[PDB]
């Protein structure tokens, strides 16, 4: 399993989906709660990017099974999928943190 | 048409041949208190006779019957008197009640020689005739634009003057109309004194960077007042700037060196001096812009800030702090940014001079630094006597500022400007959460009973720069339409009220042709009224007609009678 993980391929397909979910999957509201706390946190100007796990298994459930068989890469992608919306909903907001 | 324009300089040379005495003085300056520009035309003179070695006493004023009372105490042989701003559309002859027979000397021909000439610079736009052209005493300098527009008021008034019939009787009611037709308007200015003062040492030709300097200080002065009379006179200072440029280019910055710049500035308060998170924090355009006084106005804020990007801890660091790395490209960054809010309008090119390793210091910060050393410088009449010689005392503080070796009495007045920024946007804020502003629809009324700083409140300036931002305010809030603007304030030792009528005003860049038409300060009337018949005792002695002093318990009636009166 951690080995398949470990195909960037298999990797960037998880950062697509990620990017995804991150504001398209507007969970029980017209709005993404995830892309609420973005640019919420930039207006905090913080780095924690709160995620509560859920809305996760809710949207498709893969990723979130992923993640609790093997965390570190895609928690790296995470980060990555991060530094996108940041510039997109901040821009600048990169190289603050 | 009492002094041309050109015939300023006739005037002065007229003045210097009356004065021409280095044995004994013969002149005497009489200034408003509390007028940056005033004091600007003030250094102006005292340069201008320093160079004539003309010997001269130089008073601060700032109440007519103070003026009145002086001038008693005046001695007759001074020929030359002159007044700064103060008193113009009011007949200061008829509030001086001279008689020209006891002062003219040698009436054959004809000729008007007096033992005392007083020439009055005014900057107040309804400029009397009667005052200007009632006595040859009274000698106005006139700058011709408001006097060739008042020629069909002045043949009006020459008419009357020559009748003192049916036909005859209508006519002269149809020029009394016509006078009430100028009459009954809210004083106002056009012309900063900097500027005509500097026209005249420019017929004179003895202008320098400095006189040009205070003249750009007195107009950014009256910036806030007249923005639109600030924005015309703009090319004119950058045109004269140019005249005056040095010619070497770019050269490495020495002590010795002096520099102005024409380059942008941001209508933030002591950008450079301050922070950036301080300097939008009490930016009345911005607050009012973003609504700052509520705290969706401080999350927006914090949007804004994370939208250019720039660490909130940098923020809140002063401007001089800052790594040049960044606040190069800070004009750029918003440029891109302040459009998306719709901020892009407080961009805008000022004058800004350096000297030496001192620093570049904006003239906005220099006006801001000028206004708080004259606000916070240092029975109950004489209380308010001792208040108006605490203000004179100011007056000499912010006089002694300009000079150039008070740099550190010039950052003394920057941190009084920075503190009474802070209590003004408190006391604002706090209103507008409490809602304090009761309008009824005639004019939007708010009072002062409660909260400290009434005794900094009460101090005329004070209250001015909070209307100030009161009314910037609820013109950014464009739902409600210009009304009014009444502000009342307590003083406990005096245990009387302290009014200021404020007429509505504009938002910047609101270059809409109605917006180009100024509102005239119907204020002052409705006051000259309430004095005229049921008067509260109210105190008019300020120069200033707006702010009126009136007991406590009268200035209910006092509203009463606005509602009433229907010229609000």
């Amino acid at each position: 399993y951690s080995e398949w993980i470990t195909q960037p391929n298999v990797s960037r397909t998880i950062a697509r989906e990620l990017k995804s979910f991150l504001l398209e999957y507007t969970d029980e509201t017209g709005r993404s709660v995830y892309g609420a706390r973005i640019r919420t946190l930039g207006e905090m100007n913080s780095e924690s990017l709160e995620v509560n796990y859920r809305h996760l298994a809710e949207s498709k459930a893969i990723l979130a099974l992923f993640l609790a068989k093997c965390p570190e890469e895609m928690l790296k992608i995470f980060d990555l999928v991060a530094m996108e919306a940041t510039e997109l909903h901040y821009p600048d907001y990169a190289r603050i943190h | 048409m009492y002094y041309g324009i050109s015939q300023f300089s006739e005037a002065y040379n007229k003045i210097l041949r009356n004065s021409s005495s280095h044995s004994s003085c013969q002149l005497v300056i009489f200034v408003s208190c509390l007028n940056i520009d005033a004091l600007c035309a003030t250094k102006m003179l005292s340069l201008l006779f320093k160079k004539q070695l003309v010997q001269s006493q130089i008073v601060p004023i700032f109440g007519y019957s103070e003026l009145r009372r002086h001038y008693s105490q005046l001695d007759d042989n001074i020929n030359s008197l002159l007044l700064v701003g103060f008193g113009g559309v009011i007949d200061l002859e008829a509030f001086l009640e001279i008689d020209p027979q006891e002062y003219v000397i040698d009436t054959d021909s004809g000729e008007q020689s007096f033992r005392r000439d007083i020439y009055v610079l005014d900057a107040h736009r309804p400029w009397n005739l009667d005052n200007i052209f009632g006595s040859q005493i009274i000698q106005c300098f006139d700058d011709g634009t408001v006097d060739d527009t008042l020629g069909e008021q002045k043949e009006a008034y020459y008419k009357l003057l020559e009748l003192d019939r049916k036909q005859r009787k209508k006519q002269i009611h149809e020029y009394e109309g016509v006078l009430e037709e100028y009459y009954s308007q809210g004083t106002t200015v056009v012309n900063s004194i900097s500027a005509q003062i500097y026209s005249l040492l420019s017929a004179i030709g003895e202008t320098n960077l400095s006189n040009l300097w205070l003249n750009i200080l007195g107009t950014t002065s009256l910036d806030i007042a007249y923005a639109q009379v600030y924005n015309r006179l703009y090319p004119l200072l950058q045109d004269e700037v140019k005249r005056l440029t040095p010619s070497s280019r770019n050269s490495v910055k020495t002590p010795d060196t002096l520099t102005l710049n024409i380059q942008p500035d941001y209508y933030l308060f002591l950008l450079r001096h301050s922070s950036l998170y301080d300097s939008f924090y009490y930016s009345n355009y911005v607050n009012a812009k973003l609504s700052l006084w509520n705290e969706n106005g401080k999350k927006r804020l914090h949007k804004m800030f994370a939208r250019m990007g720039i660490p909130l801890s940098t923020a809140q660091e002063t401007w001089l702090y800052m790594d040049h790395s960044i606040k190069r490209e800070l004009g750029i960054i918003f440029d891109k940014n302040l459009d998306r809010y719709g901020l892009q309008d407080i961009i805008r090119d000022g004058f800004v001079r350096t000297l030496g390793y001192r620093g570049s210091i904006s003239a906005s910060e220099f006006v801001e630094a000028l206004t708080a050393l004259l606000e916070v410088g240092n029975n109950s009449a004489q209380k308010l006597t001792n208040l108006r010689k605490r203000w004179v005392s100011n007056f000499w503080l912010s006089w002694d500022a300009l000079d150039d070796r008070k740099v550190e009495l010039l950052n003394r007045g920057i941190q009084l400007a920075q503190d009474l920024q802070r209590a003004i946007f408190n006391t604002g804020v706090a209103i507008l959460e409490k809602k304090l502003i009761k309008h009824l629809r005639i004019y939007r009324l708010c009072v002062l009973q409660d909260g400290p700083d009434l005794d900094l409140y009460r101090n005329p300036l004070t209250l001015l720069r909070l209307g100030n931002w009161l009314i910037e305010c609820c013109a950014e809030s464009e739902d409600k339409q210009l009304l009014p603007m009444v502000l009342a304030s307590i003083d406990e030792n005096t245990d009387t009220y302290l009014v200021a009528g404020l007429t509505p005003r504009y938002p910047r860049g609101l270059d809409t042709i109605h917006t180009k038409k100024p509102i005239l300060n119907n204020f002052s009337m409705a006051f000259q009224q309430i004095t005229a018949e049921t008067d509260a005792k109210v105190r008019i002695d300020n120069f200033e007609s707006s702010i009126i002093e009136i007991r406590r318990e009268d200035l209910s009636p006092f509203l009463e009678k606005l509602t009433l009166s229907g010229l609000l």
